[PDB]
C-alpha cells in the first residue's frame, strides 16, 4: 500500500516536472527571440558608428527593435509563470519547478524542487525597479568589476576597481586564505578578481564580511570588508540602457560606451539562455530517472 | 494584390500532410480499438454453455 | 509515442520554413542584384542609396 | 507467470523510449544540422558560437 | 572566424545518416520484441481450458 | 511436522528473498543513473581543460550536475532501506538480505 | 633545465598557486615562501626549490 | 575504441533468434505437459464411484 | 614506380562488383535458409495437441 | 551481424573523409596553383619562395 | 557435463580472443600511424640534405 501511493506521487511529480519542461522550453524560446533582436540592435549600433550615415533611421530602427523586444518579454508566457519580467521589488525572486518525491529513512515525506533564480541577470525587463538585465546602465569600465554586496539586508551593485594577481605576486604582496598585503593596501578575494578592501568599522553599515584575518607573522587580526568606494581610473557608464537607445548626436564617446553595455548585456542574456538550457537537459534527466525508478 | 490574396488564403501544405498522415494513423487505431469493442462482447457465451 | 503529436516534424516544419524565407531572400537577390533592395534591408544605406 | 505485470515489456517499453529520444535528436541533427543543438548541448561552445 | 565556426558546430552527415538507419532498425527491433512480450502472456489460458 | 515449519520459513525466506532482490535492483539503478552523471560531469571538465573555453558555463553544469547527484542519491529509496547516503559517522554501516 | 653546459630533460611535480596562496604564503616576483618549502616560478607553475 | 568496445560488447542476432525460437517451443511442450499433468489425477475418481 | 605499384596493389574493381553481387545473393540465400530452419522446429506441436 | 555497431561503415566514414580531405587540398591547388601550400607544405621552400 | 564445461571455457576463450584482437587492431593502427609520420620525417630529411 505504501510503494503504491509512494508511485502514485511519483506519476504526479512526472506530470509536474512535464508542466515544467513546458515552460522552460517557453521561457528558452522567448530568450533565443530576445539573443537574436540583441545581435541585430548590436549590429546597427556597430554600422552607426559610421560619422556619414544618418542616425535618425537606424533610430527607427532601434525603436522597433526595442518595441519587438518588449513583445518578445511579455508574450513569452505559458500558464502566467512566464520566468520573466519578474517583480525585483525584493531582488531575489526565485522560481522552481517539482523535481522528485522523496521519502525519508525516519518515516519522512518531502517534495523536492529544483530552483531557478531571476535575481539581476536573467529577468527581462523587471516590472517595477526597472534594474533587470535590459532597461538599465552598465558600467564600461577597463580595469573594474561590478560586484553585488548586501548592505542593512538589502543587496546592491557596485562597481570597483579590480587587480591582477599577477601584480600582486610581482609587487611583493603576503597572501592568506583570500586576503592579501601588497603594503599600506590591503586586498580582499571575493571572487575571481582580486579588490582592495576597508579595514572595518569605516562604513558602519553592517556590511558583509569578505574575509578574516589572523597574526601570520605581519597581518593584522581584523574582519575585513570591501571597499564600497575606490572608483576605478576612469569611471564611465552607459550613457542609455538597452531600452532606452536614443543615438542622434551622441558622438563617438557615448556610441562607444552603448556598444560597450549592449555587448555587455548581450553575453548576460547568452548565460541566462545556456543556464536556462541547463536547466531544460536537467528537468529532461530528471523526467527519464523518475520513469525508471517508477519502473523500479 | 494577388501576392496578399494568397498570403491570406493559401496553406502551407507540408502541416496538411502531416495532419492527413496523422488523421490516417487515428482512424487506424479508431477501427481496431471499434473492432475490439465489437468482439469483447461475445465472452459471456462461456458461462451459459 | 503518441500519435497526436509530432516533435520532430514539427521541428522539420519550423527548419522547413526558415530554409524557405531565405531562399526567397536569396532568390530575390539573384534576381534583381541590389544588395539593399528595398526598405527591409538596412534602411540607412537604402535611404542613402 | 505473473499475469499483473510484465517486467519484460517494462524493459522494452524503456528500450524504446531510449531509441525514440535518441531519433528524434538524430532527425534534428539530420533536419537542421548544428552539431551543438540550440543550448541542450554542450553550453560552452554554443556560447562561444 | 566563420570557417572556425563551421567547424565547432557542424556535423557530418554521413555519420548522422548511419545512426538515423541504426536507429530505425533498432525501433524495428524493440518493437517486434515488445509485440513478442505481449503475446507471451495469454499462453496461460491452456492450463484453464 | 518438522519439514512443514521448515517449509514455511522457507516460504517466509522466499518473500524476504524478494523484497531484498527489489531493493537491490532499485540501489543498481541509481547506481547506473549516478555512474552516468558522473560520465557527463568527466567529459565536461575535460571538454573545458581547454583554457579558451568560459568556465562560467561549465560551472553551472556542474552544479546541475552535482544537484542531479544529490537528488539520485536521496530518491533511490525503495522502502526506507536504500543501501545509500548511509550514516558513516560510526565507521562501517552492514546491509542484510536473508537468504 | 641544463645542470652544466648540456640540456636535459627532468620532470618535477607542480604546484597550483592557489594551493600555495591558501596556506599563507610570502610572494617576491617569482618566489614563494608558504613556509619551510621554498617554491619559484620557472615559466608559468610553481615548483619546488 | 568503438569496434573493440562493439566487438566486446554487441550481440550477433541470429543465434538469439534461434534461441528465442527455441524457448518458445520449449514453453509450448512445458504448458502441454504441464496441462497433461495437472489432468491425469482425476483418473482415480473411477473406481469410487 | 608510381606504375609498378599500382600494379602490384591495386584492384580490377570488375570482379569485386561481381563478388559484392554475389555475396549479396549468398547472404539472401543464408537469411532464408535460416528463417527457414528456425521455423521447422515447431511441427512437433502438433502431435502433443 | 551485430546492430549496434557497423565496423565496415566506420571503415568507409574513414575513407570518405581522407577522400574529402585530399580533393579539398588539390581543389586549393587547382584553383589557386601553388603546388607549395600558404606554410602548411614544407616549410622550408616556402621560407626561400 | 565436462563438455558443458569445456563449452563454457571456450566461450570465455572466445570473449579473450575479442579482447586480444582489439588490442591488436588498437596496436597496429598507432604502428601504421607511426610509419607514416617517420616516412615523412624521412622524405622531410632527405629534402633538407
Amino acid at each position: 500500500t505504501t510503494m503504491r501511493s509512494d508511485n502514485q506521487a511519483l506519476s504526479a511529480v512526472q506530470d509536474a516536472l512535464g508542466l515544467g519542461a513546458a515552460k522552460v522550453d517557453t521561457a528558452y524560446s522567448g530568450m533565443e527571440s530576445a539573443i537574436e533582436v540583441v545581435k541585430e540592435i548590436k549590429a546597427k549600433l556597430v554600422a552607426a558608428t559610421e560619422d556619414g550615415v544618418d542616425k535618425a533611421k537606424i533610430q527607427e530602427e532601434i525603436t522597433q527593435l526595442k518595441d519587438q523586444l518588449t513583445s518578445i518579454a511579455d508574450a513569452a508566457s505559458f500558464s502566467g509563470e512566464n520566468w520573466l519580467q519578474a517583480d525585483l521589488s525584493g531582488g531575489a525572486v526565485t522560481k522552481s519547478v517539482v523535481g522528485s518525491f522523496v521519502r525519508d529513512g525516519s518515516g519522512s515525506v518531502a517534495v523536492k524542487k529544483v530552483d531557478y533564480s531571476l535575481n539581476a541577470n536573467s529577468v527581462l525587463f523587471d516590472t517595477v525597479g526597472d534594474t533587470g538585465i535590459l532597461d538599465k546602465v552598465y558600467n564600461v569600465s577597463q580595469a573594474s568589476v561590478t560586484l553585488t554586496v548586501n548592505t542593512n539586508g538589502v543587496e546592491s551593485q557596485h562597481t570597483v576597481a579590480a587587480y591582477s594577481l599577477e601584480s600582486l605576486t610581482e609587487a611583493g604582496a603576503e597572501f592568506q586564505g583570500n586576503y592579501a598585503l601588497q603594503g599600506g593596501n590591503s586586498y580582499v578575494k571575493v571572487e575571481n578578481v582580486w579588490v582592495r578592501a576597508e579595514t572595518a568599522a569605516t562604513g558602519a553599515t553592517g556590511q558583509e564580511i569578505a574575509a578574516t584575518t589572523t597574526a601570520a607573522g605581519t597581518i593584522t587580526a581584523d574582519s575585513w570588508v570591501v571597499d564600497v568606494g575606490n572608483a576605478p581610473a576612469a569611471n564611465v557608464s552607459a550613457g542609455q540602457s538597452v531600452a532606452n537607445i536614443n543615438i542622434v548626436g551622441m558622438g563617438a564617446a557615448a556610441l562607444d560606451a552603448l556598444i560597450s553595455g549592449v555587448d555587455a548585456a548581450l553575453t548576460d542574456m547568452t548565460s541566462a539562455a545556456a543556464s536556462l538550457g541547463s536547466i531544460s537537459s536537467r528537468i529532461d534527466l530528471q523526467s527519464e530517472f523518475v520513469n525508471k525508478l517508477s519502473d523500479s | 494584390i494577388e501576392s496578399g490574396v494568397g498570403r491570406l488564403v493559401d496553406a502551407d501544405m507540408n502541416e496538411e500532410s502531416t495532419r492527413l498522415k496523422a488523421l490516417q494513423t487515428q482512424q487506424q487505431l479508431a477501427i481496431q480499438a471499434l473492432s475490439i469493442a465489437n468482439s469483447d462482447s461475445q465472452n459471456v457465451l462461456s458461462l451459459f454453455r | 509515442t503518441s500519435i497526436l503529436t509530432n516533435n520532430s516534424a514539427m521541428a522539420a516544419l519550423s527548419g522547413v520554413r526558415s530554409i524557405s524565407s531565405s531562399m526567397e531572400d536569396t532568390q530575390s537577390r539573384i534576381s534583381s542584384g541590389l544588395r539593399v533592395g528595398s526598405a527591409s534591408d538596412n534602411a540607412a544605406y537604402w535611404s542613402i542609396a
